[PDB]
């Protein structure tokens, strides 16, 4: 789709 | 012209510009998507007027950019941007202005079109593309 | 608590966050740098009070953050961020809060956090970091 | 440095 | 997926 | 130890490695994607035998990582990595080795691994992780 | 023709290409960087001969391209690229082959050209660029 | 340069 995608990392504190 | 760069977004939502039959494209503001918000950029504005606005307003995020072409020519001697087509997964806007002079065309096959930079005179001197995932 | 996702930007230039040497990390707003200018994002705040806050500003965009670490833990019986430490190129911030738990740490060799989400609720939840060249 | 970097074609105009 | 993906701009030649 | 750096690739298709129950991680070999073909990566071994060997064959491209965890200790003064675990969107390899000592994890929300690089001597000293839409 | 795709690497060391001041351009074999080694990928051979070869070797890593420019034009009836200009940050390659027909430019402004895909046949077909950081 | 950047994260076991 048109919506930039980005690398994320975490989550930390579950 | 003046320069302007507005810089990466992450997506883009709409597409103004001036553009005259008789010359070439004139001033040009983006509206970015900016994390999901719609984000309107600065208005990079043309030295003079008379020109037809063309508002190109996509379906973000379903529709998107997939190919920018136009053609490059001189106006009173200046080399600027004469005509401008946006092409879409859905459809194509366009042309607009002058289709006449060297033509130019970005496709893209994957990747997204997320910001613009340039300058822009009397007319739209030349652009770049900001491309991403 | 309630969720969080400032998005993706081009750089950090201010991280502002409350703390208390007892409990956890509360609330936490961020100012990143969006193409060149200052961009505060939305205030995600603590359901309570009672913090220290901490306001970390970071010399944009010679100075930017090389190393995120701190400490889970529970806290009334919810699993919580307790500590942050905030390493840039030119010196370490923190740690802030209670450094009692189980550590985590993300050392960044090459790359830039561009943004922030997560989930706050009377303590920061769980976070996680958008990462870009 | 802390600048984002980005991909950036053109320009085409010139 | 687990396939890394890449901007490709083109074809020309069409 | 002597330095590796595998670089980047496209993609994960087999993990092997060695450990000891008592000791730490060994050397490991990374066979990687590249551009849908199979490359076995430059065989990083340990100074030493004496090790157990786990194969990870990933199912690519359905299969791949999304968190990679263990432990940091110290094994004969060397602080090494004692301990690893691979969870994929398909299931969880591990633990392997001594879960004992500091505790680290990369937990991905977006994105993959494409590379491996660091240090492997008796044991594995340390490592870093490329990473990449 | 027969499509190709030689995927993405790091970098450009050498392109190896056929032209023909008469016709168009012909097989190509291109050299990547992979990781630091010199990656020659697969031969992608024109169905004919009869072409004149260039071979173009880039000072990698302080050279590299900064524009692909060429034109497309018909041969037997077949749309196909029938020259290319490639523009370093030392030095420019071309153009080689027939310079009429529609032009076409790819300038890069920052980013680098990672990889190559297309068709050929009796000629090129077409191709496309990867590009990334 | 020429060289593709790639993002790194780590090193663990230091
Ligand atoms: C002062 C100004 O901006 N004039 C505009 C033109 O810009 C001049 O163009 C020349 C080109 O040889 C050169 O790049 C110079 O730096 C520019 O100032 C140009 O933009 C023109 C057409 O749009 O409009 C003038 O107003
Ligand atoms: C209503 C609310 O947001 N409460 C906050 C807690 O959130 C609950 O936590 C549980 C965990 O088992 C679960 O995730 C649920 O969806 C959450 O609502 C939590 O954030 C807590 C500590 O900060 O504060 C409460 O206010
Ligand atoms: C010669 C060699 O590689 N020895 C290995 C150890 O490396 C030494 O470790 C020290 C740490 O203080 C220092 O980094 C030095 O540069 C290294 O040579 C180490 O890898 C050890 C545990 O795996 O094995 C030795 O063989
Ligand atoms: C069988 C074959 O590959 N023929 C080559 C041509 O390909 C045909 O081109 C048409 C275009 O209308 C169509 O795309 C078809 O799928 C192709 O097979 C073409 O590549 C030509 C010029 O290089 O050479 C032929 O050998």
């Amino acid at each position: 789709n048109g919506k930039s995608q980005s690398i994320i990392v975490g989550p930390w504190g579950d | 012209g003046v320069t302007f760069d507005d810089g990466a977004y992450t997506g883009i939502r709409e597409i103004n510009f001036e553009y005259n039959s008789e010359t070439a494209i004139g001033g040009l503001r983006v509206t970015y998507d900016l994390n999901g918000m719609p984000f309107v950029a600065e208005d990079h504005k043309s030295f003079i007027t008379g020109f037809k606005p063309v508002k190109i307003s996509l379906e973000f995020p379903s529709e998107y950019i997939v190919e920018v072409s136009g053609y490059v020519g001189k106006v009173e001697g200046y080399t600027v941007i004469r005509s401008l087509t946006f092409k879409t997964n859905k459809q194509t806007y366009g042309p607009y202005g002058v289709t006449n002079g060297t033509p130019f065309s970005l496709p893209i096959e994957n990747g997204l079109i997320v910001g613009f930079k340039g300058s822009i005179g009397y007319w739209l001197d030349y652009f770049s593309i900001y491309l991403s995932l």
